[PDB]
């Protein structure tokens, strides 16, 4: 029925992102309290999406 | 402690006037006193003639 008609839509789509830069990229702690020995833990990165 | 945009603050129960577990100890005393006073009534006072 709509061979030569126009069609328009209002649509919902899932949010999506890509990492375009990594910022304040690494933060660190030698956690030692209440451990058998010194341990290295990487704290949260910040991403610019 | 604040490093590189991440910060943390902690305030312990420790203080110059009272230790960190002082609340637990002081509640233990409150129970022991009630518990001990009541139990002494099971045995009673001591008497000796003279
Ligand atoms: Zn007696």
């Amino acid at each position: 029925k709509y061979e030569n008609h126009t069609v328009t839509l209002k649509i919902l789509m899932t949010l999506r992102y890509v990492v375009s830069d990594i910022l304040k990229e690494s933060r660190y702690q030698y956690t030692k309290f209440n451990q058998p020995k010194s341990k290295f833990e990487n704290l949260p990165q910040k991403l610019l999406l | 402690l604040e490093v590189d945009g991440i910060t943390e603050t902690i305030g312990t129960t420790q203080s110059a006037m009272y230790g960190g577990a002082s609340a637990q100890i002081l509640q233990i005393n409150e129970d022991i006193k009630e518990l001990l006073d009541g139990l002494r009534a099971y045995f009673g006072y001591n008497m000796i003639g003279l």
